[PDB]
């Protein structure tokens, strides 16, 4: 159990893409039918810290990402079909509006 | 992508011992950061 | 861009531990005469989903991690110490109560 | 680590391709990803 130094916490807490546990539901909210089997997936989101009351942290560049997703729908079946989810390949910290 | 990395750490190096003094310039390490995390995600 | 296939998805979105950018406000709720930075720090914090209604993804084991953080007072001055956090080695998905 | 590691992945493979008939059991494999997560943590 070695200590973490200042400048490792403080990179690695700021404002960057970080890997984030995200509810497919959010992604994809008119699909109320459907129960998702995961129903959350791993995606690259910008999370952390600015340091600064004034900025935020926002994504600057975006890709896409697919996935094997089970979808059931209930009193019919279910099928696993590829679902494209979006990531976050860059992040600033930028100015609140 | 090594050359670029090289710089980029070695700017880092020039800063990080300085973070304790009254007026260090934190916005430049943080953009410096930025830079940083975007260069590892691009490489 | 290679699909990732189900059960990698189902896998890696299934409760377990994983590096959560924690706000150190929430961790130290009787601080608030201090300007923390960063002001959030990278745990290990249960997440992902149990793909079940009736169950929550908790921790079931715990363990603590030293980071170093700078501690700022206004109108007096600041300093760097050394900060517990607590982490989560294990979780489980278990019933809602 | 390497012995109840290969058992536990061994029990995966085994469910894994069942996934989709009507009645699988999930809670089952369930149960072993939190074995399997749990183990690799320890690990």
């Amino acid at each position: 159990h070695e200590v973490v130094k200042f400048m490792d916490v403080y990179q690695r807490s700021y404002c960057h893409p970080i890997e984030t546990l995200v509810d497919i539901f959010q992604e994809y909210p008119d699909e109320i039918e459907y129960i998702f089997k995961p129903s959350c997936v791993p995606l690259m989101r910008c999370g952390g810290c600015c340091n600064d009351e004034g900025l935020e942290c926002v994504p600057t560049e975006e890709s896409n990402i697919t996935m094997q997703i089970m979808r059931i729908k209930p009193h019919q079946g279910q099928h696993i079909g590829e679902m494209s989810f979006l990531q976050h390949n860059k992040c600033e910290c930028r100015p609140k509006k | 992508c090594a050359a670029e990395l090289a710089a980029l750490e070695a700017e880092l190096a020039a800063l990080e011992g300085h973070v304790e003094e009254a007026d260090f310039p934190w916005g430049k390490l943080n953009n410096l950061i930025e830079k940083l995390w975007q260069l590892k995600q691009a490489c």
